[PDB]
RNA sequence: GGGCACAUGGCGCAGUUGGUAGCGCGCUUCCCUUGCAAGGAAGAGGUCAUCGGUUCGAUUCCGGUUGCGUCCA
């Protein structure tokens, strides 16, 4: 049937009139514009012959296309491209504009509409209902109910504003009356912005649901129920997506977004959202809760002239948590007036230019031998001592990265790598477990007795019975070797963060005249970076 | 306690998966494992089945719920539930004005068996519903029909059969009121009038889709003929297991191949459907001659019958083989041998005959000598793969035993027609096949009345054709196409002004709304 | 209440670090309830009650949780 579409599509769509006007009886009408299959039968197989040489392959044997072809083409399917859709408002658009045919050919209408794979019953629904009858109308809704489920088709239904029509579908659906008929009731005896409200909320549609919820009532106060209903389904966005308009109760949800945010997960949001409503106690904790000090010392100092320095207390114990010596030192300093403890932490974040600037500000040249000398002797202390570990840590890595000593093959050699030994191809059942294991496999295991996937590509773990070996086929402690870089960037990390704060150092210490010192470390640090082994051959 | 736990955890399973499929959602652990980890709590031997949970669903709930756990066409949605019923035992009549009874039949009312029907051994499970009701037509009936509705089958469409000797020998009156309450047991009239029980098993809820009467050659007359088309018989089956006259009369068979050729002649132009039995391994075949004879049947124009039943001779004891067996005069094939000739056999089958069945069902422990297996079909199967060659029965290339044996499915269909000449008649044969896989999905036979044989007052006042038989297994206006091929054939192919088909009484009304109109027991319709 | 042998297709069992998929019934399917048997054939039902480190190997080793006999003071 299809092909009389699909032979000469162009002259088909051309005269979709003249053929309508040929076919009859509705029912060869109906059951065409059902049975319309996306796939085409004249350039895709069902070759015609009549051209091609009579010494060409004729036809070969059409493949199953296993299974796993239709999941990644359902999903990849275009609803705009498709024949069929094509087809169908084309078919649409020749049915709905004379009137007669909209008399007579219905069901070829219903048919198209619950065939175009958008599935466009909404319009399939409403014409039904829009036809002024009780005999055809019915007629139609159990054809409908025939071809397309029930229970769709029903939903659609509500989801079309209607409660007669939904009860008369609902006659087809094998539902226990009790379980609608008090459901359609009590959508029937109600005003229609609340009717409207209920059938969005029974499809589950809750942002339909809260728009039509929210134009019930033309006041300028908010309702309750619409926050009670945002703060069980979490919906804020369209709160404020739909309030753009009233600034009072865009204010409300922006208080009960924050409040949301501050508890779930998330700091700076609830700040912000409380810059609005003030909430001067919650918007300095959220903000200190974030570690943004300045702004929320600002509004201490702009609102609160009292507990300007406990804030300033909980700002400093946090960034001695967060490590960030740096506005530790500022707050230090500016704010609770200590300038040896702010060159202190400026030791700690090895600063010493500005920590220079500091002792000079208090005109107290005692803190060089006070802190900062000692802070850049702790300096030198600490580079030497991950110089020493770095250079043992390197030692050990290379160690094990000795040579291929092959025990490992049966992996595709990226599994090697290591600074390109060896290409690859495809991957192998992921083996090798922590620091070079074998592959005996006479058995197939305690887990075993299935297919492997091959996934040896250059590391792999499973979920089978949860790893249960700290070597999660991956690049970091007590690694299995065989690491093609990624363990260059386990240094890599950690020389790059050191070298602008080693550079700094050593500046440092130079400008304060022992040079000697700095420049060997400098000097080693050097060295030890270009000894390591960056990548393949240091290149 | 032992088995309360059991029940209650059945209403428990039939409650949720009502509650579950209202909404239309399926199960998950194929309710059996959930049915144990509540009601095995102490494991005392509480084993349920799918028909036991099936025999708990509540109605409303049971008929819309029950065919969502079957698929198969000919299993629930064609319906067609061969329902078996056997009459009272008694003795064939030949055994009058020849001497003696046929020498292969076992069993019977003077054998060693006192209470089944002859040619039966009283253990098939047929034999021991009828005496369990006592061979009454009603109790046979109501029992198997409520046998298969718990069963969870949503049978629509009883096909009777009425097994058992010759039916066709027994006084008109009990015959009269064997068929009155048949269609009363179905329909539920409670009447005895013959008329009026085929007035309302018409218009009846399961429809008796038809009724098969195996019998005799010489009871096949036209009278007698007239009498099964007033029951509503739909298929005959007519016992021949020869084509060669001598063995007919060492049998003791008591009616010339000439005979059964006339009969079979007679009731194909009467719009019958003629299903044959045919029987292997007779004494002094041997197997060339097997081969002979099963070669001539569909070559020979004459038999040529739509239907067959090959049913390989076993010697059981009491029969008149027993007292020829024991001397030795007469040996049965190999194994290996029948297999083969089974095989062969089925290579010559034309596509339109339809092998109904394989060797008789009489157990292995009663048989004295014959075939070894029960599943003799299945070897003759795998040695035609053996051999290269394929069957063409359509048993074997209908719809619904692929679905479920070899699980292919259909889609190449396309039309295909024989036209063959059978008993004097040009039967056409069409159908609607898939010539890829060798797949049948529809079929109806076709005949124009022959002048030399037809006999009916309806038939023989103007010229006609009978569309004798229309199957479909597995949109779906398969009916409808075949239906309307077969008017344009027998309005030019067959020059015939009426054409009437002939149906059993309980599918009277699905003609209806072809434009047919009932008259005298076909359901004809003028052009 | 804690030590504690065991806890493993529906069920009683072979769960084993030299080393994990099946026994007996039970259920589903066809042959065949003489077109669908509760026989015979052929299958579905599971990688252990969770996890951590090592072994070609991991409730199988050790460690603890919920019950199944059982205490003990
Ligand atoms: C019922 C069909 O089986 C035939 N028949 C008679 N006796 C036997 C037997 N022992 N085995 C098989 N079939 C037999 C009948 O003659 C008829 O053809
Ligand atoms: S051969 Fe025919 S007539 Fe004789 S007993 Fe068998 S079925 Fe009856």
């Amino acid at each position: 049937l299809d092909i009389l579409h699909d032979y000469a599509p162009e002259l088909f769509i051309e005269n979709l009139e003249v053929f309508i006007n040929q076919i009859g009886r509705v029912d060869y009408l109906n059951l065409f514009i059902s049975c319309l299959s996306e796939d085409d039968v004249t350039k895709t197989k069902y070759k015609e012959t009549l051209y091609s040489g009579i010494s060409k392959s004729f036809g070969m044997e059409p493949a199953p296309l296993t299974e796993m072809q239709i999941y990644m083409k359902k999903k990849m399917f275009d609803p705009k491209t498709s024949k069929v859709n094509k087809i169908c408002d084309a078919v649409l658009n020749v049915l709905l504009s004379n009137p007669e045919y909209k008399k007579k050919y219905l069901q070829t209408i219903i048919t198209a509409y619950a065939s175009q794979n958008p599935q466009n019953l909404s319009a399939a629904l409403k014409l039904i209902s829009e036809l002024e009858n009780s005999e055809e109308k019915d007629s139609c809704v159990t054809y409908l109910c025939f071809l397309q489920d029930v229970n769709v088709v029903y939903k659609s239904a509500l989801s079309l504003y209607d409660v007669s029509l939904a009860l008369l579908v609902a006659q087809k659906s094998q539902m226990d009356p009790r379980e609608y008929l008090p459901f359609l009731q009590e959508l029937q005896d109600n005003e229609p912005l609340r009717r409207k409200f209920l059938i969005d909320d029974y499809l589950g549609n809750y942002e339909k649901a809260l728009e039509h919820l929210s134009e019930i009532d033309k006041d300028g106060n908010v309702s309750e129920e619409v926050i009670d209903y945002v703060e069980s389904h979490d919906l804020y966005k369209h709160g404020l997506a739909l309030y753009r308009y009233d600034s009072e109760k865009q204010n409300v949800i922006y208080n009960i977004y924050a409040k949301h945010l501050s508890s779930n997960q998330m700091y700076t949001d609830a700040a912000v959202a409380y810059e609005m409503l003030g909430k001067l106690k919650e918007a300095m904790g959220a903000y200190q809760s974030a570690k943004r000090w300045r702004e929320a010392m600002s509004i201490a100092v702009q609102k609160f002239p009292e507990e300007v320095e406990s804030v300033a207390e909980e700002l400093i114990s946090s960034l001695t948590f967060e490590h960030r010596y740096v506005d530790a030192a500022d707050i230090q300093l500016e704010y609770l007036d200590n300038v040896k403890e702010a060159v202190a932490l400026y030791c700690k974040a090895y600063r010493y230019d500005i920590a220079s600037l500091v002792a000079i500000k208090a005109k107290k040249d005692e803190l060089l031998e006070e802190v900062v000398d000692p802070g850049l002797g702790e300096g030198f202390g600490i580079i030497a001592e991950l110089l020493a570990d770095c250079k043992g840590q390197i030692n050990s890595q290379l160690r094990r990265l000795r040579e291929l000593r092959a025990k490992k093959e049966e992996n595709p050699y990226a599994f090697y790598g290591q600074e390109t030994e060896q290409a690859d191809d495809v991957s192998v059942a992921p083996s090798e477990t922590s620091t070079q294991e074998s592959f005996f496999t006479r058995y197939t295991g305690k887990t075993g007795g299935t297919a492997k996937t091959g996934a040896s590509r250059r590391t792999a773990k499973n979920k089978r019975r949860e790893e249960r070996k700290r070597a999660r086929g991956k690049k970091g402690t007590i690694y299995e070797e065989e690491y093609l870089v990624q363990s260059v960037g386990r240094l890599i990390e950690r020389l790059n963060q050191t070298k602008p704060d080693a550079v700094r150092v050593v500046e440092g210490l130079c400008r304060r005249n022992m040079r000697e010192q700095a420049h060997q470390i400098q000097k080693n640090f050097v060295e030890v970076l270009d000894l390591l082994k960056a990548n393949v051959k240091e290149i | 306690p032992e088995k309360e736990r059991f029940i209650q955890c059945c209403a428990d399973i039939t409650l949720e998966l009502t509650d579950s499929l209202t909404s239309g959602t399926t199960r998950e652990i194929n309710l059996n494992g959930l049915i144990t980890k509540y009601s095995k709590k102490y494991k005392l031997k509480q084993q349920p089945r799918l028909t036991d949970i099936i025999n708990s669903i509540p109605d409303q709930y049971k008929k819309y719920l029950l065919p969502k756990l079957k698929a198969k066409p000919v299993r629930t949605a064609s319906g067609i539930a061969v329902v078996a019923v056997m009459c009272k035992p008694h003795r064939c009549p030949h055994i009058a004005y020849t001497g003696n009874i046929c020498v292969y039949c076992p069993g019977g009312p003077d054998s060693d068996f006192e209470y089944s029907t002859q040619s039966y051994t009283g253990y098939e499970p047929t034999s021991m519903r009828a005496i369990r009701a006592r061979y009454d037509p009603y109790e046979q009936a109501r029992g198997r029909v409520e046998q298969l509705k718990q069963l969870g089958h949503s049978i629509d469409k009883v096909e009777y059969v009425l097994m058992g000797g010759t039916f066709m020998s027994l006084p008109k009156e009990y015959r009269e009121d064997f068929i009155v309450k048949l269609h009363n047991a179905l329909s539920g009239f409670n009447g005895n009038d013959i008329d009026e029980a085929i007035l309302y098993s018409q218009q009846s809820l399961t429809k008796c889709v038809g009724i098969t009467i195996e019998t005799r050659p010489d009871y096949c007359t036209q009278t007698h003929l007239d009498d099964m088309l007033k029951y509503g018989c739909t298929r005959l089956e007519i016992g021949v297991q020869s084509l060669y006259e001598d063995v007919a009369r060492d049998t003791n068979r008591g009616h010339t191949v000439r005979s059964v050729c006339e009969t079979f002649a007679v009731s194909k132009d009467a719009g019958y459907k003629v299903v044959s039995h045919m029987m292997p391994d007779l004494p002094n075949v041997g197997m060339e001659r097997d081969i002979e004879q099963f070669k001539e049947y569909f070559e020979n124009p004459d038999f040529r019958t739509d239907g067959l039943k090959i049913y390989p001779t076993l010697v059981i004891r009491g029969t008149g083989l027993y007292e020829l067996w024991k001397t030795g005069r007469y040996k049965s094939y190999s194994a290996n041998a029948l297999v083969d000739l089974v095989a062969r056999i089925l290579a010559l089958v034309p596509p339109w005959t339809r092998i109904y069945r394989v060797q008789r069902d009489i157990p292995m422990p009663l048989v004295t000598s014959g075939v070894d297996n029960g599943n003799l079909r299945e070897l003759a199967l795998a040695r035609m793969k053996d051999l290269g060659t394929t069957c063409r029965d359509v048993r074997t290339r209908e719809v619904g035993i692929q679905e479920v044996h070899h699980k292919v499915q259909p889609d190449q269909v396309e039309l295909i027609r024989r036209d063959y000449y059978a008993n004097g008649g040009w039967e056409t044969f069409l159908s609607y096949e898939d010539p890829k896989k060798d797949i049948l999905i529809g079929l109806l036979r076709l005949r124009k009345a022959s002048k030399k044989y037809t006999y009916r007052k309806e038939f023989t006042s103007q010229r006609t054709s009978i569309v004798r038989e229309l199957h479909v297994y597995g949109h779906q206006g398969f009916g409808t196409l075949l239906m309307e091929e077969a008017e344009r054939i027998a309005k030019e192919e067959h020059g015939s002004e009426k054409i009437s088909v002939i149906s059993g009484v309980g599918v009277r009304n699905y003609y209806g709304k072809l434009g047919y109109e009932l008259d005298g027991p076909y359901m004809s319709k003028r052009i």
